[PDB]
RNA sequence: AUCUAUAAUAGUUUUU
RNA sequence: CCUCUGAAUAAACUAUU
RNA sequence: AGUAGUAACAAGAG
């Protein structure tokens, strides 16, 4: 009644009526920002200038009726002059501090509910636990982290729709909450907010603070969880790490992700050991995930992953030979495979590598609302049987099975602007990208998959690319049934035996898991992982492993140099090089070892040629069992975040670069320390640790004709000198021993 | 590297050409609404200032 | 409803979708049923030839108002045919609910 | 595993 | 004499809400 | 005078 009376009063007047009539709802936004101008260009200078004035603050006229014009000492608190462009009056900060000490008192009991997030931050800080401070060589990586966790299974638009529905039921326009999660959250919040007495706008802002997920790119080390990112300024530094555990409750999904990462790292580093089982056991016993010992989590956490299963088998716990893919729990009943990196061309003219699994295999897929049995071969779907609830579930299962089969028809069905790199040019998992692309719309995938007549056996219904129940022809290899569940047996943890080399076997004697079946991806953990040992970098990422390996070699250069000179056999067997050897490509390890070792032998046979940098660079590559060969290497590769980064035998490289002006070593941009000059260094410009059977004598010598490539050095004989194009655009005269 | 007087050497007509090449095989209305901007910018005037 | 209905009836307590068809009524009714994909929205279709259709053959209004609507449609059609404007107006129904940016 | 939602405010970068 | 007043470029990004 | 520097301030307006 007040609204309509006020509207009538405004419409009675002329200017107000003209504004209300000529202005549409769209132009209301334009006129709302209408102003004479906020002539402020230096807010700090303006504030300093204004605070010297008598009455810089603005207040509503009600203040004249609530606060005296003067305090006890007669100091004026406000004046009657209005603020230009409004009807508010001018007041002094003395008025604010007078109100804070003599104003009427209210009941501020619901503020913690309105601002629950900040008080939750306070509570998390209050109950947190502080550990020691460790000084190390931090390697922070720029990644996307979450600063506002929001709700687990919601996005920004979905959260906004839920907020509108809960707070503004009649203003939701045409939106309908179709997702199950959105409906459940809306019902729960309406139940919670039932009979609420807080203003709708503030309730909307509260729900925004509670539900909307916000993410940002930051240079992070440790855990990327929201609780660990709010105190990132406290826990990580340029040279130090503070051990700290938030005092709240920890989400289960974060624990699962951190456990998977830790298990993968531990298994990968254990494979390169001489006794993998004992190394794995000790590493598991020396690791904590978010302040909790890893063994407790392994006992009380039901995670289906290969590395976690290997750890459990090593600890004698029952495992499940299952993994996760596309939201379904796969379980290989029969068959075996070997991973192979294959290059493929995408439908939208993109070239990418994929980890193709060869061999014939049979799996059973279990989903929250679907189930299936799959039989496949190398990039070939032999057959699929799906028994989902409704059409949507069966379609989702079919899409997941098609992408899982690695069919060329699936790859060629990629359309649109699909990208396989991050917005920061970081590689993405091709399979996850394909799944996300085909889950939005699989019309082209189904159309290009193919059709085939069916035999009408057992009454199992068909399915067509249009997702309809046909009975004559159906999608190639796909059938729809109703009596296939076999879901109870999925959670049937079985007792297994683990071999010394981490080969899990069944009671019968068949191999279930092996280290080769663990993913090669190098991810990051949601919760901080703490390792307690002599080498706190033993299960770290690749960059940290590289920098710390070279820093360890530099720090112990005295005894390391003596040992290299005297008894090299024991030096190559140091436990410090094994994390580095894990990074070297497996098929190359032995080869590289051989190569490097030969160089060292020559470096000992020819006196006067002792370059510290060469030995330091090549030492980590001699830690694998050598394989003799005559191959010449100009660089040695290391797997860093899925890319093969090369280390050049001669000269500086992107990874390992040494600066003579400062005598400093930089590894991937991190300072590994300064080498200390030795009197035994050969100051004659002679290199004897570059080629397998050649000695570099000097710079280019035009006498011996034009230079030739490194691989064409096999034609020379004893005592023959030649010019070689060894190095980055450099030609040098060398001779063959 | 740096480019000397980048904005004083780039011409609106070349931007019109680039837009025309980018919007090939597109509806005519889209091409027109995109092409108006270089057209207006190649006939622009500059206010001198206070004096 | 998934789409904006034309009317709401409080007495029957239901949304009513109204359509005016220049072609045969049944094809238009099938098109509307396909588009909305609902059975809780009463559909009522008229035509300039006096034909009519509705859900479950249900006509909410009495026959007097229906006759008034029919005669209004017939009168407008006669007026348009007098000026010779009816041919295109009939031929332009198919390309009617489409946006051609200019 | 992915992750460019909007709008306000301030700060930074972009010379013959 | 007296009254009033002490001065807001474009794009992108960053932070907070 | 002084600040300052390719053009201004060293009060402006009513
Ligand atoms: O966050 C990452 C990972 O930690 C997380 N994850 C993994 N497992 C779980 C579980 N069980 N619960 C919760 N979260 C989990 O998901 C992310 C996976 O990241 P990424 O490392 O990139 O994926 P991965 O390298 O594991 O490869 P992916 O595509 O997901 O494959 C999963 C699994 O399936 C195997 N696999 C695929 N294909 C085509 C196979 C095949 O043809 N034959 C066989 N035998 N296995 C196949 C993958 O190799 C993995 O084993
Ligand atoms: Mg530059
Ligand atoms: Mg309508």
């Amino acid at each position: 009644m007040e609204r309509i009376k006020e509207l009538r009063d405004l419409m009675s007047q002329s200017r107000t009526r003209e504004i209300l009539t000529k202005t549409t709802v769209d132009h209301m936004a334009i006129i709302k920002k209408y102003t004479s101008g906020r002539q402020e260009k230096n807010p700090a200078l303006r504030m300093k200038w204004m605070m010297a004035m008598k009455y810089p603050i603005t207040a509503d006229k009600r203040i004249m009726e609530m606060i005296p014009e003067r305090n006890e000492q007669g100091q004026t608190l406000w004046s009657k002059t209005n603020d230009a462009g409004s009807d508010r009056v001018m007041v002094s900060p003395l008025a604010v501090t007078w109100w804070n000490r003599n104003g009427p008192t209210t009941s501020t009991v619901h503020y913690p509910k309105v601002y629950k997030t900040y008080f939750e931050k306070v509570e998390r800080l209050k109950h947190g636990t502080f550990g020691p401070v460790h000084f190390r060589n931090q390697v922070k990586i720029r990644r996307r982290v979450d600063i506002n966790p929001g709700h687990a299974d919601l996005s920004a638009k979905e959260a906004q729709d839920v907020i509108m529905e809960v707070v503004f039921p009649n203003e939701v326009g045409a939106r309908i909450l179709t997702s199950e999660s959105q409906l459940t959250i809306t019902k729960e919040k309406k139940k919670e907010l039932q009979d609420c007495k807080i203003a709708p706008l503030m309730v909307a802002y509260m729900l925004e603070r509670e539900l909307v997920r916000k993410t940002r790119f930051l240079p992070v080390a440790g855990g990327t969880s929201s609780v660990y990112i709010e105190v990132l300024h406290l826990t990580q530094g340029t040279c130090w790490e503070q051990m700290y555990t938030p005092g709240g409750e920890v989400r289960n999904d974060d624990v699962d992700q951190s456990l998977i990462i830790a298990a993968r790292n531990i298994v990968r580093r254990a494979t390169v050991s001489a006794d993998p089982l004992a190394s794995l056991l000790e590493m598991c016993h020396s690791t904590q995930i978010g302040g909790v010992r890893m063994v407790d989590i392994l006992r009380q956490n039901p995670t289906e992953e290969q590395a976690v299963d290997i750890c459990k088998a090593a600890m004698g716990l029952r495992i499940s030979s299952s993994f996760s893919f596309g939201g379904f729990t796969f379980k290989r009943t029969s068959g075996s495979s070997v991973k192979r990196e294959e290059e493929v061309l995408t439908g939208n003219l993109q070239t990418l590598k994929i980890r193709v699994h060869e061999g014939y295999e049979e799996f059973t897929m279990v989903g929250r609302r679907a189930t299936a049995i799959l039989r496949k071969a190398t990039r070939r779907l032999i057959q699929l049987i799906v028994s989902g609830k409704d059409e949507q579930s069966i379609a989702e299962a079919i899409i997941v099975a098609m992408v899982f089969s690695q069919e060329d028809c699936m790859i060629k069905a990629v359309r649109g602007d699909l990208n396989f790199v991050n917005r920061a040019n970081q590689r993405l998992n091709p399979m996850h990208q394909l799944l996300r692309h085909f889950q939005k719309d699989a019309k082209v995938l189904f159309q290009n998959w193919g059709i085939e007549p069916i035999d009408n056996v057992m009454g199992m219904i068909g399915i067509l690319p249009d997702m309809t129940p046909s009975t004559e022809m159906s999608l190639r290899g796909v059938r729809v049934s109703k009596m296939g569940v076999d879901e109870y047996s999925s959670t049937e943890r079985v007792v297994v035996s683990i071999d010394r080399f981490l080969r899990v076997r069944d009671q019968r004697g068949n191999v279930l898991l092996s280290p080769e079946e663990v993913s090669e991806t190098q991810g990051t953990e949601k919760l901080t992982i703490t390792y307690s040992s002599s080498m706190m970098w033993e299960i770290n990422g690749p960059e940290s492993v590289l920098v710390n390996t070279y820093q360890w070699i530099i720090r112990n250069w005295e005894n390391v140099k003596i040992q290299w000179s005297q008894d090299p056999t024991m030096l190559y067997n140091k436990m410090e090089f094994e994390p580095f050897q894990s990074l070297v490509p497996k098929a190359a390890r032995g080869q590289y070892s051989g190569f490097v070792r030969v160089l060292f032998q020559q470096m000992r046979d020819v006196l006067g040629t002792f370059d510290t940098v060469q030995i330091i660079k090549l030492l980590p590559f001699a830690a694998a069992p050598p394989e003799q060969s005559r191959m010449q290497f100009s660089s040695l590769t290391v797997n860093v975040r899925g890319s093969g980064m090369r280390i050049v035998v001669r000269g500086n490289s992107p990874v390992f670069n040494y600066n003579k002006a400062t005598k400093r070593l930089t590894v991937l941009g991190k300072d590994a320390g300064a080498l200390m000059e030795d009197p035994d260094e050969g100051t004659a410009g002679v290199e004897s640790a570059v080629l397998r059977g050649f000695l570099i004598l000097g710079k280019e010598n035009k006498r011996y004709g034009p230079a030739l490539s490194i691989n064409e050095l096999s034609n020379l004989a004893k005592g023959e000198k030649a010019n070689v194009l060894i190095g980055q655009g450099d030609v040098v005269l060398v001779m063959k021993r | 590297g740096d480019n000397t007087k980048w904005n004083e050497n780039q011409n609106p007509r070349m931007f019109l050409a680039m837009i025309t090449y980018i919007t090939r095989n597109q509806p005519e209305w889209f091409r027109n609404v995109l092409s108006i901007a270089p057209i207006m910018f190649s006939n622009k005037m500059a206010r001198l200032g206070k004096g | 409803p998934k789409f904006l209905p034309d009317l709401y009836d409080y007495k029957e307590n239901r949304f009513i979708e109204i359509g005016v068809t220049r072609r045969e009524v049944h094809i238009y009714y099938l098109e509307k049923a396909n588009k909305i994909k609902s059975e809780k929205t009463h559909i009522h279709i008229f035509s300039f030839t006096g034909e009519e259709m509705a859900t479950k053959a249900d006509y909410t209004l009495d026959e007097e108002s229906r006759a008034r609507i029919k005669t209004r449609l017939f009168t407008i059609r006669q007026e348009m045919a007098s000026r010779g404007l009816w041919d295109s107006f009939r031929q332009s129904e198919r390309g009617e609910e489409t946006i051609e940016e200019r």
